[PDB]
Order: C-alpha cells, then structure tokens, then sequence
C-alpha cells in the first residue's frame, strides 16, 4: 500500500479526482490519497502540502485556475525539470490520424521560460532564452533512461541549431554526448521546423522526442490534437529527489464544473502513467484497458467526446469494466 | 525583357532552376537569369555579392542555401543574412488545399504573413560564464508595426474577413506582447477586418483538427516557421506551395518551406511544383501576369493526372516527366 498526494485542482478538479480515486477502488489499486491543497500564500505553496510530496515522492493533480502561476511554483518547488507526454491514438476515437505513438520529453526548466525580458527603449524589447550545459545534460540522460526504461528504440533531438547556433547547439551537443554513452538507444537529429512538418504528415516516423522548453512546450500540444485533444491527453513532470507529479492539462471548465459533464479520462490516464512509474504495471493495464473499452463502446461517452452521458455515468462504467480484471 | 537574379542554392535548388529555365523558354518568357553563387565558405564574400546583384536587379529567384549547424555561431545562415541585410521583412505563403492533392484535411485555405526579420532569427547570443548561453529574441514597434500593416493590408485587398495573430505573449509578456500591441494598434484602421488572437501552442492543435477556421494569419518569425511548415504538412507538403519574401523595394521568390532536399538531390524525383510557383509569382510581381497565368494553370493541370504525381504526393513519377507535362498544357495554348 503506497500513499500518494493527491491535489484535486479546481471547477471540475475535485469531480474528476473524484472519479479517479473510485475506479482505482474499483480495481483494488495499492493506493492510499493524501488529500492536499496548493494555493499560494505570501510566495510558496501551503508549508503543510510541499512535506506531504516530500513524503509521498509522488503526486497527482487536477486542473488548476490560474491569476502567480501555480505550475511554476510547484515546478520550482520540486524541481520539476522533466515534462513527459504519451501520445497514442485512442481506438475508440478516431481522428485523421490513427497510428500515433509518440513520447515528446520537454525540458521545463530554461530555455525561453527564463523569465526575463527587459524593454530596451520604447518600442524594443529583448526576451532572453537560456540554456545550460547542466539542464542539457541533465534532460538528455532522461530521455534517454525513459527510452530503455519503457521499451522504445528511437530518440531525435528537436533543434533550430542552424539559426540558434550558440543555444540551441549547446544542446544539441549534450544530446549527442549521451547519445554516444547510450548506443543501444538509436539517435538522430531534425530541425523543429522539419519535425512539425512531417508530424502532420506521418507521425508513425517518429518515437521519442527530445527538446528544450518552448519547443517542446509547442510540440506537445501539437502532438495532443493528433489524437483528440487536451482532455484525452496524460502528462507527467519528473524532477528532482525521484519526485514526480502526474497532471491533467485541460481546462478547469468553470461552466459545468459541478454538474457532472466532466471527463475523467486525461486524469485517469495522468494515473495510469503513475501507476506504471511505480512499478504497478498490472493495475496501469487494466485500468487503461477498462478506460480504452469504455471508450470504444461508446455508449457512456461525455459530452465533449461526442456523447451524451454524464461523468458519473462514464465513471460507473470504467468501474464496472475493470472489476472483470 | 527583364533582368532577375536567380541564386541555385543547394541539393535540390540547382536542379529545379534548370526545369525554371527550361519551362521559361518554351513559354517564350522576357526574363533573362543572372546567376550568383554561394558557397559553403566561411568567408562572406559570395553573400555580399548576391545581395548586391538583387539590388540592381531588384528581384530574386532562390534555392534554399544549407546552413550547417556544426560550423561556428560566426558563420551564419545565409538565408538569413540575405532577408535581413535586404529588409525583405514580409514573408508570405499560401496554403490551399489541392483537389488532385488528397490528405487528411480539406477546404483549408491560409495566407500565413511572417515577420521575417527579427525575433529569434536575430542571432545574438552569449556566453558569460563557461556552459550559460543567452540568446536574445527581439521585438521591435516599427518591425512589427510594418508586418501588421502588410498582413490586415493583404486581407481587405484579397477580400478576406479575419486575422489571427499568434503568439506567446502569456509567457513572453512584454516581448510577444508589444507584438500583439502593434497589431491592434493596426487593427484599429481596418474595422471590416475581424482581429483575434490565439496562443502558438493552440494554434498548432487547432490547426491538425480544424485548419478550415484560419483565414489570414500574422506572427512574429519563429512562430511563422512552425505554422507555415505545419500548414505545407496538411496541404501535402514541401513540394506543392510557393514562398515570397518582400521588402518595400525588393521581392525574393522561393518554396515555402525553405528545404534544401539534399537527401533527394540529384535523383530526379524533387517535385518542380512549389518553385514553378514561385517563378509564377516572380512574373507576377514583374507585372508579367499573362506568361504567370499560363504557366501556373499548366502545372496546376499537371497536379490533377495523379500519374504525374511524384513520391512525395503519393506518386511515382520523376521531375523530367512533371516538366514535360506542363511544358505541353503550355505548347498548346
Ligand atoms: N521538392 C521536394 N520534393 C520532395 N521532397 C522534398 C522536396 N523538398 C523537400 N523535400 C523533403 O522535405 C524534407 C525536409 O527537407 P530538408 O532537405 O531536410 O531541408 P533542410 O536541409 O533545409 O533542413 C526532406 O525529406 C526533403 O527530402
Ligand atoms: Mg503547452
Ligand atoms: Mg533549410
């Protein structure tokens, strides 16, 4: 039995985390939730919460209602430096675009997030990307440690190395120093604008994708809106002390945020990747598995899927799909 | 009879200025080709001299030049170096989907207007201690004040309804935001024209789902690398859409997605379509608009005979058989 931290968000976070936490009982997952809340007192994050995720190492959270950000905070927090995302066509709905399996690993940390911006005169403004050997290091060994850790072949480094050639080179460099260390992972670069143009052309070329923060920030959702968006869509951040934080992305969708309507599934599978970071392998496959056939089914779909049934409906029915194992 | 300077450029460029060349005469077209060279030498003398030569011509017809990202931050793209020392600050492509073209999407119709000329194309970086690099995106007022003014210019010219500028400026703030500030500031003068604004992240999701939604977009320059290569994507490509580079005085033709296509160099199997377009707006913008019109309804005749088709559209056929067929919807009319 392993306690995680649980931060259930906002508008229709609680509803969600709600569902979540039923179907991991519904498929008797060894998981206890430590209910916490983030919100930033004067800034950090509640004192009582940041030594609940020191504890557990593992967390999972809603979506949160922004201004201070609150993924910046936790991000600085944690040091969450790794942002994974598991692109995979959905069976049960269908897109143009059927055979996507893709891993994009985002540095989250630098890059063009690096917070400063002077206005030089009236009328120009610098934005500084920053780039460090460490960080680059540092992301490349993740990528390509997640790669062997999780069956994949191909990692390809995304730069603009030709037009950003001191930056972007820099981390190109630290790639391909890995890339010599972990020779039985295959290494290839490309530019992000040959990427973005083959990607919706035929992303089944790709495997995992490295790249630093604004790109990768960019590229991750293009990758979401191959296989149906946001609310369909599982994201994790890995950081420092082996903590990690999975998350939904979507909206916190104010409008029906208490009247059922809200789907669960991007959550859902934010815990599946959980679960198969733990090491629970077992339980993430059947509680995908119930998710995917559910889905498929069609029945139970919500609204934003093209259904017409409720949260609590489409819950019920994962529920009830997963207890046959 | 007009004057054009015509740079070959790499992999593929060479190539495809033959067929140009080639399709210009048999079309009986006034325009005579000065070539200019640039080569793989850190020494700038080749660039300079190609920028000189457009002066006087005041018209391009370009291949797209390799940059390799493995030389010294001192040795920069001369793609770059040329728009940016000859203020060709508009760049402008447009996505339609083609009939004979099938993909994923249709009915997408897109005039992607770039800034070509600052932003993070600005090639300032540094590095005060060993390992921490700094680059520096600029946004400047009057570069994208100029931009604005071109894309909504465009729009009511072309009879179009929306812009849409995409940015980052949630994050960028003052940077992306004195972008977006300059276009509103142009949006103002133009109350016809429907103004909106969507996050470059959104942007790209949107564009793989609902493409059909974008009329006229404008964007500051690595944006408009994404969205102009992501929109080539779903129409079928890099062989299929033209690319203008314009200043106020000069004008630069090319493909839209700038790609060198050494890998395919020298095979016989580049697609000639999206330069023969490019030559079309070349004739155009030299107001040759009757040779333009015949020559662009011939290659867009050769698109609809899927024989002609090359690999990358699906097809087998080689460059040589695509030059012929167009060469003859030309010898007939
Ligand atoms: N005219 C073309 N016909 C067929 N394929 C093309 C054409 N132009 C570009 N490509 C292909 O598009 C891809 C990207 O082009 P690339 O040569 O890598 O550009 P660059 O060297 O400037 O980065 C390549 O697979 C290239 O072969
Ligand atoms: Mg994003
Ligand atoms: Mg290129």
């Amino acid at each position: 039995v392993q306690t995680v931290t649980l931060i259930p968000g906002d508008g229709i976070g609680p509803e969600i985390s709600a569902a979540v936490m039923k179907i991991f009982d519904a498929a008797k997952a060894p998981i206890q939730w430590e209910e916490r809340n983030v919100t930033a007192i004067q800034w950090m994050i509640p004192s009582e919460a940041k030594e609940s995720m020191d504890k557990n190492k593992m967390g999972l959270k809603g979506p949160l209602k922004t201004p201070p950000s609150m993924n910046l905070l936790l991000r600085k927090t944690f040091d969450l430096y790794a942002n994974v995302r598991p692109c995979v066509s959905i069976e049960g709905y269908k897109t143009p675009y059927t055979d996507v399996n893709i891993v994009t690993i985002r540095e989250n940390t630098e890059g063009e997030y690096s917070g400063i911006e002077h206005v030089i005169v009236d009328g120009v403004v610098q934005s500084i990307k920053l780039i460090t050997e460490g960080a680059s290091k540092r992301i490349a060994e993740f990528a390509f440690e997640y790669a062997r850790n999780n069956h994949r072949s191909n990692v390809t480094a995304v730069h603009k190395a030709n037009i950003m050639r001191m930056s972007d080179g820099l981390f190109l460099q630290k790639c391909r120093e890995v890339a010599e260390s972990c020779k039985d992972i295959k290494f290839n670069e490309m530019y992000l604008d040959t990427v973005c143009l083959n990607m919706v052309q035929d992303p089944s070329q790709f495997d995992v994708l490295v790249m630093p923060n604004l790109y990768g920030d960019i590229l991750s959702d293009l990758c979401a809106g191959l296989i149906g968006g946001l609310g369909v869509t599982p994201s994790g951040n890995i950081g420092a002390n082996g903590v990690a934080i999975f998350e939904s992305v979507h909206g916190t969708a104010p409008d029906i945020a208490g009247k059922d309507m809200a789907n669960p599934t991007a959550l859902l599978l934010s815990a599946v990747m959980m679960l198969r970071h733990m090491g629970l392998f077992d339980h993430a496959a059947r509680i995908e598995a119930a998710c995917f056939a559910t889905i498929k089914d069609g029945k139970s779909l919500t609204k934003d899927l093209g259904g017409n049934a409720k949260c609590s409906d489409f819950t019920e029915e994962i529920c009830r799909r997963v207890k046959d194992l | 009879r007009h004057t054009v300077t015509m740079i070959p450029g790499d992999g593929i460029g060479p190539e495809l200025m033959l067929h140009v060349k080639s399709v210009f005469r048999h079309a009986c077209v006034p325009v005579d080709f000065e070539e200019v060279h640039v080569s793989s030498n850190a020494d700038e003398e080749d660039i300079r001299n190609a920028i000189m030569a457009i002066r006087r011509n005041r018209v391009a017809l370009k291949g797209n030049i390799e940059t390799n990202h493995n030389l010294p931050p001192s040795h920069k793209s001369r793609n770059n170096i040329l728009r940016t020392s000859l203020d060709l600050y508009a760049n402008v492509i447009h996505c339609k989907s083609l009939p004979g073209v099938v993909t994923r999407h249709k009915d997408i119709d897109i005039l992607i207007v770039r800034e070509n000329t600052e932003g993070e194309y600005s090639s300032l970086e540094h590095e005060s201690v060993a390992g921490v690099v700094e680059s520096l995106k600029i946004i400047t007022k009057a570069k994208s004040l100029r931009i604005a003014e071109y894309a909504f210019k465009l729009a009511q010219e072309s009879g179009r309804k929306k812009v849409t500028a995409v940015h980052k400026a949630n994050i960028m703030k003052l940077g992306d935001g004195l972008f977006l500030q300059c276009c509103r500031e142009v949006a103002a003068r133009y109350p016809q024209i429907t103004f909106e604004n969507m996050i470059v992240d959104n942007t790209t999701m949107q564009l793989v789902s609902r493409p059909q939604q974008f009329d006229v977009m404008v964007m500051p320059n690595l944006y408009g690398n994404i969205v102009n290569n992501v929109c080539a994507g779903l129409v079928g490509g890099p062989g299929l859409v033209a690319g203008a580079n314009y200043g106020h005085v000069y004008a630069v033709f090319e493909t839209a997605t700038r790609n060198t296509g050494k890998s395919i160099a020298n095979k016989n199997i580049a697609n000639p379509t999206a330069t023969l377009l490019a030559s079309c707006m070349m004739l155009d913008h030299l107001k040759l608009h009757s040779y333009a019109t015949s020559i662009r309804k011939a290659v867009l005749a050769s698109m609809d005979n899927e024989n002609m088709h090359t690999p990358d559209i699906g097809g087998q056929g080689t460059t040589s058989e695509a030059i012929q067929d167009v060469i003859r919807h030309i010898r007939v009319i």
